[PDB]
């Protein structure tokens, strides 16, 4: 049922300092956090898709929200 | 169903006012819940137009004290307006208490287990407590005088724990001293009450005969708005909250402010010696004022320690601030409320604090650890005032909810509620011998209530606007009373607890007039704070806002 | 993107040499994932680029706040008094252990009072919950959420 | 003005007798720039269900969509009574008698040599 | 260290805000002014931001000089991701 593996995390850190250790409360809050971003970013795109009268999800829905809501701008 | 809840409402409301009035006047009580859990059940099923024409219809036989809620409840009018309140999303849940007597309940029960009204009855067993006394119905200034509350006038088998609200040192009502653990008595500690009782030599029995003097401390410019002040129980510190998110210490005694010296200065010095705090005093910053910065907001509470270092201060930035006295920095920033703390205060020990917030709960802090001890949370609404007992084993946090809660320390239990002010209580203060409880709010009441009994003592209702401001005095001769009509109200706090039930109430006597001994006007000044000298003098303190 | 200059572009482009100056979700439980939040709306399929779009978009929102994290985990690791173009401005901590050394004299003197009555009877980087508390409360998601709220106590 | 006096009729339904002239102003300020986030958002969302009107359903998504980040609120009733029996369930800890100025762990505190530049 | 030098050429310089107003709004926010010069980098840091917005309002205004009205605040922050909004209720 988890989606963040927690190894996979560690390299997102390593990538950015190659020297440092997070703390497994500061690990564990992380992942919730993560949990949480995709639990609201599908609820407020499968929102856009009943408005676009679908039943698909394509990422048009996904790519809407976080350019009005988040700001990321992920190349699609 | 919901086409027709102003048939339900208006047959109920046709059989209450057709009663005898002995049982009218008590029947009257649920006009407002079944009028507020009809309304909110409307506009959670999405019946807007309906909700709005039950509003019109029913909103002005609503009781005058309710106005503040009813507007609230005339905004809403959709569901996601109020999935976003949390103080209506807490009132559709819980239960109005109810309180009535077992003489009116059968005219009650009488007129709702028939099928003529089984719709109307249905909200009553859903939404309602009743809360039945054996007694005589109470008149209708007595209902008055203790309801007011969302989810209000609360049960009595709240208010039947056991509550130590005697001092330390027998008194069986006293706690023990290691039921709280509460800190050491230090030997300059123990050198403060040594001189505490020099001044309890020359205090005066104040009574109704000899009225205290009041000496006004006065804010002259306070372009920045005053928010907080508090003094010291040895009246030789005046500390002020400002809207420019400053705290400034003012000497009141011909003694400058000064700081310690720096660390270079107090390693080349000697321990050991009798002089030592003199020793070590920095002469080269000596001031009558110290500003201290550091809050990003404007300062709402204010708060000295008995030993008179550790000023404590909280804002509108969710931060409580310990501020040292001897360095006059800053020491540590205690995060727990992301929203306003509206008061803080310090245990009269000194070890633990209070802080209430707009997060609807009141920490309990203990100068130790980051995170609290204690969350005091069982308010609807914003926790306005937190209050320590002269034991410290009990916090009492008024609220804007209209409710008075007593917090036990142990446990975190809410051990009496008190409920009968019309709007959020701004000010609480004990007695001195701890059996006693006053509070103010907006509507200018000041309500005495018994702790042992959990019951309303009495009521003084001279003050026109909100009542910010209370003390008792050193004896407990005399409650003072500050408001913002610009008065010092004196109340004989002697002769309104003369008297010491399973009705769960007392005749409240109506005397207001025989237990006012003055009434004083400020100069266009609002009084925000009022303190007691230990020689019993009267200290106050509020901005000159000439408006 | 949308912006040219835009100011958060200078943000994480200033940042990144701020700590050089000192996810890839899985795609399997991912997909049941989004299928089940789907079935309160009646999204009942989902397009096969977006499970591995949303891992996409997690990752750039976890590096956008693991970076954030890691450049106030490395402000506490910049020692003032290695260098001399600072100076020492006030010690409040000196001045409190001067003050527990004269409190552990009175604690002497209450023990040689006690006795009397005897007789006559490669710097390493590591990130807190103070870190990342620090990066919740500022940006304008996440700063009043239940999920702060519950990290000021854990 | 139009707007400005159904402004003093909003505060004077809410009991705010007094008020700065200022308020008024900046209220309309934020009036308008609620509905010009709103809208839009509206049109921003019914180019993605390709339709050349903005109808109700767009200024509906638009507005619970802006409300679902913009306004929120304190934590609810349950999710505070939850956190206070999880922590009123741990004892108070004792005291040591002579620990001295009572403080959390330094790194909770502001106590540091707090540093200044060398003038020069 | 080109700005600590900067920092420490700040004493003898004095910038367009005055540092009893920089003070003012720092002192409301908690930051006290321990040292002039930080207050004099954080006035300068300011300036800087207000006038780089109104050079770029002013290229927009050259491209439609003078007069600066709100349709050359409006593309010339559009570029910053500030959308600026008109009274247009007075």
């Amino acid at each position: 049922n988890q989606v963040l593996t927690k190894k996979k995390l560690q390299d997102l850190v390593r990538e950015v300092d190659p020297n440092e250790q997070l703390d497994e409360d500061v690990e564990e809050m992380l992942l919730q956090i993560a949990d949480d971003f995709i639990e609201s970013v599908v609820t407020a795109a499968c929102q856009l898709a009943r408005h676009r009268k679908s039943s698909t999800l394509e990422v048009k829905d996904v790519q809407l929200h976080l350019e009005r809501q988040w700001n990321m701008w992920i190349p699609g | 169903d919901p086409t027709m809840y102003e048939e339900y409402y208006s047959g109920l409301k046709h059989f209450i006012e057709c009663s005898l009035d002995c049982h009218r006047a008590e029947l009257s009580q649920l006009f407002y819940p079944l009028f507020v859990h009809m309304y909110l059940e409307l506009v959670y099923n999405q019946h807007e137009n309906e909700a709005k024409s039950f509003f019109e219809k029913f909103h002005g036989d609503q009781e005058c004290y309710y106005q503040d809620d009813l507007r609230v409840l005339s905004s809403l009018t959709k569901k996601e307006h109020m999935k976003g309140n949390e103080t209506m999303l807490d009132f559709r849940t819980s239960k109005f208490v109810l309180r009535i007597s077992r003489d009116s309940y059968q005219l009650l029960k009488r007129h709702l287990q028939e099928k003529q009204n089984n719709q109307i009855w249905n909200i009553v067993q859903e939404h309602l407590y009743i809360d039945i006394f054996d007694g005589m119905p109470r008149s209708k200034q007595q209902i008055d005088a203790m309801v007011g509350s969302l989810a209000g006038e609360a049960k009595r088998e709240a208010n039947k724990s056991k509550v130590f609200f005697g001092l330390l040192k027998q008194d069986p009502n006293a706690p023990p001293q290691n039921r709280i653990p509460l800190p050491e008595l230090k030997d300059s500690d123990k050198l403060d009450k040594i001189m505490n009782m020099k001044e309890t030599t020359k205090r005066v029995r104040l009574g109704p005969d000899c009225l205290p003097s009041i000496c006004f401390y006065t804010f002259l410019n306070a372009y920045q708005g005053l928010t907080a002040v508090d003094v010291t129980d040895d009246s030789s510190l005046i500390a002020g909250g400002f809207a420019d998110s400053t705290v400034r210490v003012w000497s009141v005694t011909p003694k400058k402010l000064r700081s310690v010296k720096q660390a270079s200065d107090l390693s080349l010095i000697d321990k050991e010696s009798d002089d030592v705090l003199e020793r070590i005093m920095d002469e080269k910053t000596a001031s009558e004022l110290k500003i201290l910065y550091g809050h990003s907001g404007p300062v709402y509470g204010a708060s000295f320690s008995p030993d008179r270092n550790y000023l404590l201060s909280s804002s509108e930035d969710g931060t409580v601030r310990l501020w040292s006295l001897q360095t006059f920095t800053c020491l540590v920033g205690y995060k727990g409320h992301n929203y306003p703390v509206w008061d803080t205060q310090f245990s009269p020990y000194g070890y633990y604090f209070v802080s209430g917030g707009h997060d609807r709960v009141a920490r309990l802090w203990a100068t130790d650890h980051y995170q609290p001890l204690r969350i005091f949370a069982g308010h609807l609404a914003d926790v306005n005032c937190t209050r320590f007992h002269p034991n410290s084993n009990y916090v009492a946090t008024g609220s804007a909810d209209r409710t008075v809660r007593l917090w036990d320390v142990l446990n975190g239990n809410c051990v009496r509620i008190f409920t009968g002010h019309k709007g959020p209580i701004h000010s609480l203060t004990f007695s001195p011998n701890g059996r006693f409880l006053a509070t103010g709010a907006t509507d200018g009441r000041v309500l005495l209530w018994d702790i042992g009994h959990g019951l309303m003592v009495g009521e003084l209702k001279g003050h026109t606007d909100t009542v910010c401001s209370l003390r008792f005095s050193r004896d407990g001769e005399i409650l003072a009373s500050g408001s913002m009509d610009n008065t010092v109200r004196l109340w004989d706090a002697i002769k309104a607890f003369e008297d010491l039930t399973a009705t769960g109430h007392i005749n409240l006597p109506e005397n207001s007039q025989e237990l006012l001994l003055g009434t004083y006007m400020t100069k266009s000044t609002p009084v925000v704070h009022l303190h007691f000298t230990r020689r019993n003098l009267v200290l106050a303190a509020g901005a000159y806002s000439p408006q | 993107v949308a912006s040219m200059a835009g100011v958060n572009l200078s943000e994480e482009s200033a940042r990144i040499l701020a700590t050089n100056s000192e996810t890839f979700l899985l795609q399997a439980p991912l997909q049941r994932r989004i299928l089940e939040i789907g079935k309160k709306h009646g999204i009942t399929e989902l397009h096969p680029d977006v499970v591995s779009y949303v891992s996409h978009a997690t990752q750039q929102r976890l590096q956008n706040l693991v970076e954030k994290i890691s450049e106030t985990a490395q402000q506490k690791n910049f020692s003032y008094k290695d260098d001399d173009r600072y100076e020492q401005a006030s010690d409040v901590r000196a001045q409190l252990k001067f003050f527990e050394q004269l409190d552990q004299i009175e604690k002497q003197r209450k023990d040689e009072q006690e006795r009397e009555i005897l007789m006559r009877a490669q710097r390493i980087t590591r990130v807190n919950l103070r870190d990342l508390i620090f990066c919740l409360e500022n940006e304008r998601e996440t700063s009043h959420s239940l999920l702060l709220y519950k990290a000021f106590l854990k | 003005p139009k707007d400005a006096q159904m402004m003093a009729q909003i505060l004077k339904d809410m009991g705010i007798t007094e008020y700065e002239p200022r308020v008024i102003n900046q209220m309309l300020e934020f009036a308008f720039r609620y509905v010009t986030t709103i809208l839009d958002d509206a049109k921003i969302y019914s180019s993605h269900a390709k339709k050349a009107t903005v109808d109700a359903d767009d200024v509906r998504l638009a507005i619970q969509c802006r409300a679902d980040q913009s306004f929120t609120s304190p934590p609810p009733r349950d999710f505070l009574l939850d956190i206070a029996r999880q922590r009123n369930q741990t004892p108070l800890p004792l005291i040591k008698p002579y620990s001295g100025p009572r403080l959390p762990p330094d790194r909770y505190c502001l106590t540091a040599p707090n540093y200044r530049l060398k003038s020069l | 260290t080109p700005l600590v030098d900067f920092l420490m050429q700040l004493e003898d310089y004095t910038p367009t805000i005055p540092d009893a107003v920089t003070g003012y709004y720092l002192n409301r926010a908690g930051f006290e002014a321990s040292d002039p010069r930080i207050i004099r980098l954080i006035s300068l840091a300011a300036q800087k931001f207000i006038s780089d917005i109104a050079n770029d309002a002013l290229q927009h205004c050259k491209m439609k000089k003078y007069t600066l009205t709100m349709e050359d605040l409006t593309p010339a922050l559009s570029e910053y991701g500030i959308n600026v909004k008109k009274p247009h209720y007075f």
